[PDB]
């Protein structure tokens, strides 16, 4: 799941 | 080379972001992008730093560039969606939160957002 609060 | 430096700058941005150094993050990501302008994640990450600063237009433009580079970037839709909902543009937000779910059916953030947006659209 793409967690929007985390940068990649 | 600059390609390698770009990833280093991205990683420094990610550390700045994780420590809540939002401007530092923006500045690392700006440099990342100046060195390598063809990476959707560099733009998407910078959007995230802009969201935290309430720089919603700049976040949007960045999510919009991230999608030009890579249409399938889930976080670009989630983040542009958030900036739009913040700018009370609920119809446009829903489109983006809906498209994120097209790309990532299980995405919890888009589903929470759709439910909240329902009572404004």
């Amino acid at each position: 799941g793409s967690k929007m609060e985390e940068v990649d | 080379g600059n390609m390698e430096a770009s990833e280093v700058m991205k990683e420094k941005g990610n550390a700045a972001y994780k420590g809540k150094q939002w401007n530092k993050a923006v500045n690392f990501y700006t440099e990342a992008i100046k060195l390598n302008g063809a990476n959707a994640t560099y733009y998407c990450n910078r959007a995230a730093a802009f969201l935290e600063l309430c720089c919603f237009q700049q976040a949007e433009q960045d999510c919009t560039k991230a999608m030009l580079i890579d249409k399938k970037n889930v976080k670009a839709y989630l983040r542009r969606g958030t900036a739009r909902e913040s700018l009370v543009r609920y119809k446009e937000a829903a489109a983006d939160f809906r498209h994120a779910l097209v790309l990532e059916p299980q995405n919890k953030t888009a589903k929470v957002a759709e439910k909240r947006l329902r009572k404004h659209i």
